[PDB]
């Protein structure tokens, strides 16, 4: 992935939210961008309570990750778009996904010997892990899952 | 018994493709041992529009290289020895193995002229086949003693009908090609390539 | 000790088995799983006398292996 | 040096490769057995300490695979002692037995075989006149390498890995204590005469003596002397291998129709819960008459085999074993209407079952207790589900303290139990109520150690 | 065909056996020094030619040398 | 095609005893990129 966004967006009407993020989109394909992903995580209850521009603390809040591959100047001026939208609460870029965190302040040696190909060309859902991701749930899709999971719930049915 | 059934006739497509190899007779017509090989694509249906899942020939293994340099060389006049070469090539690409040195060195020590070899370079160029750097090299090595042979026969063509060496056949002696991948003038292009040091030298 | 291509090996098998045995066929109590996992082995040398590939062993050792698990 | 010879060796003879043959699998085995102990006498030749041989001269035979039967005998010198000067005329003998295997196996180069005759021929030269000298391993020291570290057989199976195997089975009609002494004294230090072939065979505890009643299993009585068994083995060898086939072959076509009813109509496994002999007919009538099952809406849905036509609310119905084709019809114009609620039955149950596992799963890895058990209770799903969901919801709050000695479990009454490991919880608890209860044992537990350091 | 074999599987010339004038001279050469504690290898024929050349024999084991250096040792 | 003559005598020393190339090879990778800065 080129960039990133976690936007944390005000719940609300679905007209809305749907025309905030149709007019982000237009500004990113506009802009001669593409869109990798755009995932919506539903309305969450955050650890602190965002203002909006007539500062009333809202309690509930939606996020959705946002992943473009865009140039770096016309990223600056989506980036300009999207936090000065009046229903983008919060919106973090995530610069960090060519390179890994860690090389470029740890170690001296270890700074030209990675790839930046095996972080580009990923998601970023397989850069950073959510908590029900793992190893072996990237080992089942190359193992014919769908011939031995027919067979898991025949002890189950009888109890 | 889908995979059983599978295996069962596979022992014996490597059964019979080591029959016909064993008996590796240069004295056998190259037209009777391309229709051999035709009938043998046809059989265990070699094409790689077959289903991949009863696919037969990738539980073939090392009995596939030997398969590969049994085509060589095609025939000429009938220009139908390159359909049994680009059906097995087309068929290495898409399972997506690698080509070792010794088969391609071996598989170019069986092409007569230079023609025939531009043929199985054009054909592993469409195909899409992997290889090492040493097969490429060992290649072109062997694209450039075909010409060096192709000269050698046209200059001493010229030789026995008019009983004396020109100066451009004496000149053809001392320089050869010039150009050239891995030219005589240069003995140190294939030192850091080779794990031998040495290019290999054919003979016949 | 042990050989470390022996070592990545029977490290590619046991994930690929545990996931088989616990996930997928919901069998805990499996007896006697070395000469299974041995018959694992011995076929992915077998496949590889011939040398056919690398991945695609792996897909005919695991199905002999669910097919002995079934049995 | 002999390291690919041996490998393609082992890889060609192995017993493991022939499932096809039993009798040549267990030839194999035996062989492999002697081969191992004739290289560990070998190597304790080699090491110092001189034992007499199991046997001095012996045909020793291997089977092979096409892809052929090799006969090698293994021969000594007639003036054998365990003497110093008889130890290296015993490692050339080994050494030509093994290339006498090798040889006649057809994988190794005849430079190779030369090359060990110019060594023995050597080592024969130089025990006669006396030299003096100031490593890569020999054919017998690579051989035992390439048969331990990579071929070696899996070991026998102990007694107490046979318990929870459901492989040993007595008939309690003898006694208690008369199948513990067939067990305990003749399974511990007598488990060592026992093949490693007849390992694979489950063991009844019986009044007679046969080969079996039961599908693949044999039997035994009250308590017997080992060279007993030795001679009954060796009587009916025949009859145990066929037994081992038969069963073999029994969950072979029992497993292909499965597949076949599970490939064909979409659904996950078919379940059976009576006589197998009778489920046959069942199969193979619903093989027959599988287009009429594409043609009605019988799919994706698990089917049970007992002896009573009924359906089950979690979405499987069982169908009887007795019943014909005429009969067919009508059972299927009878449940016809009934099949798309076993369908969404079988998908809610699915899901009620996946959302109780990720909950039971993630309150084994945030609160770590001894152990969870919410299928012992007959209840429905609901129940379990809201269990689940209940201790995965006081989850955090009971973190600061470690369960890794109680059990919870669902019960239709409260227990707790703290000199046992027992926390056993209805499906309807108050979650807040439990966190207020060991706050107050925590409360008790942090005043009473104040009261006794106020004592002292 | 025993130069090639000598070539493929790393065995000195001396040590293989084709009925020849050189593989009855390293035989007969062999069977002198195996009388006198040797071992016709490497070790054995330096202990053979610093035992002549102590002796005198410049040319005598100067000989065995080049007799030896030919026959892959 | 022939077969090959017999080997008379051996010993195990002499099994006792292209990596000069790999070394090289490997100290040129050194040289080339890992013995920077």
């Amino acid at each position: 992935v080129f960039y990133s966004f976690v936007l944390v967006m005000k719940p609300r009407q679905r007209r809305f939210t749907s025309q905030a993020l149709r007019e982000i989109g237009v500004a990113v394909y506009s802009n001669g961008g593409l869109i990798r992903s755009i995932t919506n995580e539903g309305i969450m209850r955050p650890y602190s309570r965002f203002r909006d521009a007539d500062n009333t603390p809202l309690t509930y809040a939606r996020y959705i990750i946002l992943q473009l591959d865009m140039g770096e100047e016309e990223m600056g001026k989506v980036d300009k778009i999207i936090r000065e939208h009046q229903d983008v609460l919060m919106a973090l870029k995530l610069n960090n996904l060519e390179r890994p965190v860690g090389i470029r302040s740890g170690n001296k040696e270890l700074q030209a010997a990675y790839f930046p190909l095996d972080t580009f060309t990923r998601l970023e859902e397989e850069i950073n892990w959510s908590p029900q991701t793992s190893a072996d749930i990237y080992t089942q899709l190359e193992m014919n899952w769908k011939e031995f999971s027919r067979t898991r719930w025949s002890s189950f049915l009888r109890n | 018994s889908n995979a059983y059934a599978a295996m069962e006739l596979a022992a014996e497509a490597r059964r019979e493709i080591h029959e016909l190899w064993l008996s590796a007779e240069t004295a056998l017509e190259r037209e009777k041992r391309v229709q051999q090989v035709a009938a043998l694509i046809e059989k265990y249906k070699l094409d790689p529009s077959t289903p991949r899942e009863a696919d037969v020939s990738r539980g073939l293994g090392d009995a596939f290289d030997r398969l590969l340099l049994l085509c060589l060389p095609l025939g000429k006049t009938d220009a139908k020895g390159t359909d049994n070469l680009e059906r097995l090539m087309h068929l290495a690409g898409r399972n997506g193995r690698e080509l070792s040195v010794r088969t391609i060195q071996h598989l170019f020590a069986r092409t007569d002229s230079f023609a025939e070899a531009l043929a199985v370079f054009y054909t592993m160029r469409r195909c899409h086949v992997a290889m090492n750097m040493e097969a490429y090299y060992s290649m072109l090595y062997s694209l450039q003693r075909l010409e060096e042979e192709g000269w050698g026969q046209h200059f001493r063509n010229e030789y026995e009908e008019n009983g004396a060496p020109s100066e451009q056949a004496m000149d053809f002696i001392v320089k050869g090609i010039s150009n050239a991948l891995l030219p005589e003038n240069k003995p140190w292009l294939g030192r850091v390539m080779f794990q031998d040091r040495n290019v290999p030298d054919r003979r016949y | 000790t042990l050989s470390p291509e022996r070592v990545a090996l029977r490290d590619e098998l046991a994930r690929k088995s545990r996931l088989v045995a616990s996930e997928g066929m919901r069998y805990y109590n499996i007896f006697w799983v070395r000469k299974p996992l041995d018959t694992m082995e011995k076929e992915y040398y077998e496949l590889k006398r011939r040398g056919v590939d690398h991945g695609e062993a792996i897909r005919k050792v695991l199905q002999g292996f669910y097919s002995g698990l079934a049995v | 040096m002999y390291k690919k010879a041996l490998h393609s060796f082992f890889l060609k003879v192995h017993p493991d490769f022939f499932h096809h043959n039993r009798s040549q699998q267990t030839v194999n085995e035996s062989s492999v057995a002697r081969l191992n102990e004739l290289l560990s006498w070998a190597k304790a030749f080699k090491s110092g300490h001189l034992q007499p041989p199991p046997s001095s001269s012996f045909t020793l035979t291997f089977y092979r695979k096409p892809d052929t039967i090799i006969q090698s005998t293994f021969e000594l010198p007639s003036n054998f002692a365990p003497s110093d000067n008889h130890r290296g005329t015993v490692e050339r003998a080994v050494n030509k037995f093994l290339r006498d295997l090798l040889r006649r196996a057809a994988c190794i180069d005849s430079v190779t075989e030369s090359i060990s005759e110019a060594e023995d021929a050597t080592a024969a030269r130089a025990e006669a006149k006396p030299l003096r000298r100031r490593g890569p391993k020999s054919l017998l020291d690579e051989a035992v390498e390439s048969m331990t570290v990579q071929w070696s057989l899996t070991p026998a199976p102990t007694l107490q890995e046979l318990i929870e195997a459901d492989q040993i089975l007595f008939s309690r009609d003898l006694s208690p204590l008369q199948s513990a002494a067939a067990l305990s004294t003749l399974q511990r230090h007598l488990g060592e005469l026992n093949y490693s072939a007849w390992e694979s065979m489950p063991v009844i505890v019986s009044n007679q003596f046969s080969i079996g009643d039961l599908t693949g299993t044999i039997t035994i009585p009250w308590d017997f002397t080992p060279e007993q068994f030795h001679s009954f083995m060796a009587h009916n060898e025949k009859g145990v291998a066929r037994c081992r086939e038969v069963a073999i072959q029994y969950a072979s076509t029992i497993e292909q129709l499965i597949a076949e009813l599970c490939t064909a109509l979409e659904l996950d496994d078919i379940l059976v819960s009576c006589s197998h002999q009778d489920a046959l007919r069942l199969m193979e009538l619903l093989h027959r008459n599988r287009e009429l099952l594409i043609q009605y809406g019988l799919s994706k849905l698990t089917l049970e085999v007992g002896n009573r036509h009924a359906t089950r609310a979690n979405g499987v119905v069982i169908i009887n074993c007795s019943l014909t084709s005429e009969q067919l019809r009508p059972w299927l114009k009878a449940i016809s209407p009934k099949l798309p609620l076993q369908q969404r039955l079988y998908e809610l149950s699915k899901q009620m079952l996946e959302s109780t596992l990720w909950h039971l799963k993630e309150f084994r890895t945030m609160v770590e207790p001894g152990g969870v058990d919410a299928f012992s209770n007959d209840c429905t799903y609901a129940e379990r589900l809201q269990w689940s969901k209940e201790l995965f919801r006081i989850g955090p709050s009971l973190a600061p303290w470690d369960w890794s000695e109680m059990t919870f479990v669902l019960s239709p009454d409260v227990d707790i139990d703290w000199a046992n490991g027992l926390l056993a919880l209805p499906y309807n608890f108050d979650g807040d109520a439990l966190v207020r209860y060991v706050e107050e044992v925590q409360q008790e537990a942090k005043s009473r150690k104040r009261e006794e350091l106020l004592a002292a | 065909r025993a130069e090639e074999l000598s070539a493929k599987y790393n065995v000195p010339m001396a040590y293989i056996d084709d009925s020849s004038e050189a593989s009855n001279a390293s035989k007969s050469l062999a069977l002198v020094m195996e009388d006198v504690g040797l071992e016709f290898t490497e070790d054995g024929l330096t202990v053979v030619i610093s035992a002549l050349s102590r002796q005198g024999y410049g040319t005598i084991g100067r000989a065995i040398f080049d007799f030896a250096s030919a026959m892959g040792l | 095609a022939m077969e090959h003559p017999a080997i008379w005598l051996w010993y195990p020393w002499r099994m006792n005893p292209h990596m000069p190339q790999r070394r090289a090879l490997k100290n040129v990778h050194g040289a080339v990129f890992n013995d920077l800065t």
